[PDB]
């Protein structure tokens, strides 16, 4: 069972220094080529470099020379690379992936993949604010109404309502990060108007990291 | 440096058709040992990339016999002849004959589905945000279809741009529609200077842009 294991997520000040690892398993570490890629968040996939675990020889890609180095260690079966002077575009997924050359060439082999979140905040619980329309109205079938989960650090809230038992036309957006480095998202539902004021609706946002657990009831 | 482009960006389809997928390099990925050295790759949203093809034509170990691919010199294409539901997802192509090896910004595969206009709703910033400093306006557009959607934000009927973040939906598995949310960010006292905040939504389902908005105090 061939597998290439990279190390967990990390969080890193701008400006400091990250290694990740990919271990390798199943099958002969010093045949195959060690290639490490990059994917950021809203992005495609790019390309960083190629080491030989036979011999430590490298390749670099012109935007990550002196930044990016590649390593091994043979005694281990383990690759690494070292980015410095992190900043924020820095923040992205991190791959490893092999690349078979007997009697062809073929990347068929990756890691898991680590996440790389350059960011300088610190953990905050959100602050949960109710999304409701200036005036309930009765001209519209159905009503829309949420919950603005501002300001928190890191990733991520699970935004519930009524504890579950709401879930048909719930839609919880991906969080985006805010200027502050702090991240914000909405979650919205979709109900029936008439019944806008016998039924009780509440979103219950749930933020491990700062241990907040928020319900709020909307309108 | 080659340059790997992919067309279509996006591409709408749907389960049982034959889609077709094209790269192009700026120059013949053809080698001397007669192997066109090029990689397709197919990546799930929050997951590693996996082979697909290696050297242009021949078929990954354990990828679906669905898939096939051909090309000439620079254009090259995978093809799913049946696509299945567990087919949609991103794929990239990538050249590994020079360095740095490249890949195509990646064309993604949606589900293809009627034309929806999408039901538009604005939230005003809650009394308790504007009692702590910041106000931010949220513009909801829910369940439509295609993606391809422009959020205006007017205040007292003057364009903002530069102070709102989009965030979409991943399409949904029941009606395969989308939807979006806007979050336009004031400080409380730029808030309480104008009275009107529109909402000017574009979109292909609806023949005249609709504009939903409320007045300042008024809710």
């Amino acid at each position: 069972e061939i597998q290439l294991v990279q190390s967990g997520a990390e969080v890193k000040k701008p400006g400091s220094s990250v290694k990740v690892s990919c271990k390798a398993s199943g099958y002969t570490f010093t045949d195959y080529y060690i290639n490490w890629m990059r994917q950021a968040p809203g992005q495609g996939l790019e390309w960083i470099g190629w080491i030989d675990p036979g011999s430590g020889n490298t390749k670099y890609n012109e935007k990550f020379k002196g930044r990016a180095t590649l390593t091994v260690d043979t005694s281990t079966n383990t690759a690494y690379m070292e980015l410095s002077s992190l900043r924020s575009e820095d923040t992205a997924f991190y791959f490893c992936a092999r690349e078979k050359t007997t009697y062809y060439y073929a990347m068929d082999y990756w890691g898991q993949g680590t996440l790389v979140t350059v960011s300088s905040a610190s953990t905050k619980g959100p602050s949960v604010f109710p999304l409701a329309p200036c005036s309930r109205s009765t001209s519209e079938s159905t009503a829309a109404l949420g919950c603005l989960v501002k300001d928190y650090f890191p990733e991520p809230v699970t935004v519930s309502w009524n504890s579950g038992a709401l879930t048909s036309g719930v839609h919880t957006f991906p969080a985006v990060l805010q200027s502050s480095g702090l991240y914000s998202l909405s979650s919205v539902v979709t109900v029936p108007s008439s019944s806008l004021g016998t039924k009780t609706y509440t979103c219950n946002v749930d933020h491990k990291p700062s241990n907040t657990k928020v319900d709020k009831r909307v309108e | 440096d080659i340059q790997m482009t992919q067309s279509p960006s996006t591409l709408s389809a749907s389960v049982g058709d034959r889609v077709t997928i094209t790269c192009r390099s700026s120059k013949s990925l053809l080698h001397s040992n007669g192997d066109t050295f090029l990689y397709w790759f197919q990546q799930k949203p929050g997951k590693a990339p996996k082979l697909l093809m290696y050297r242009m034509s021949n078929l990954a170990s354990g990828v679906p016999s669905r898939f096939s691919g051909s090309g000439s010199g620079t254009e090259f294409t995978l093809t799913i002849s049946s696509l299945q539901p567990d087919d949609f997802a991103t794929y990239y192509c990538m050249q590994h004959l020079e360095y740095p090896f490249t890949f195509g910004q990646g064309t993604k595969v949606e589900v293809k589905r009627t034309v929806a206009a999408p039901s538009v709703f604005i939230f005003p910033p809650s009394d308790e945000q504007l009692k702590s400093g910041t106000a931010s306006v949220v513009c909801l557009l829910n369940n439509f279809y295609p993606r391809e959607a422009k959020v205006q934000w007017k205040v007292d009927n003057a364009l903002q741009s530069g102070n709102s973040q989009e965030s979409v939906t991943e399409q949904d598995s029941k009606d395969s529609t989308y939807s979006l949310s806007s979050t336009l960010t004031l400080s409380k006292a730029d808030y309480e200077k104008h009275k009107v905040y529109a909402c000017e939504v574009t979109h292909q389902g609806l023949s005249s842009p609709v504009t939903k908005s409320f007045n300042r105090g008024e809710c």
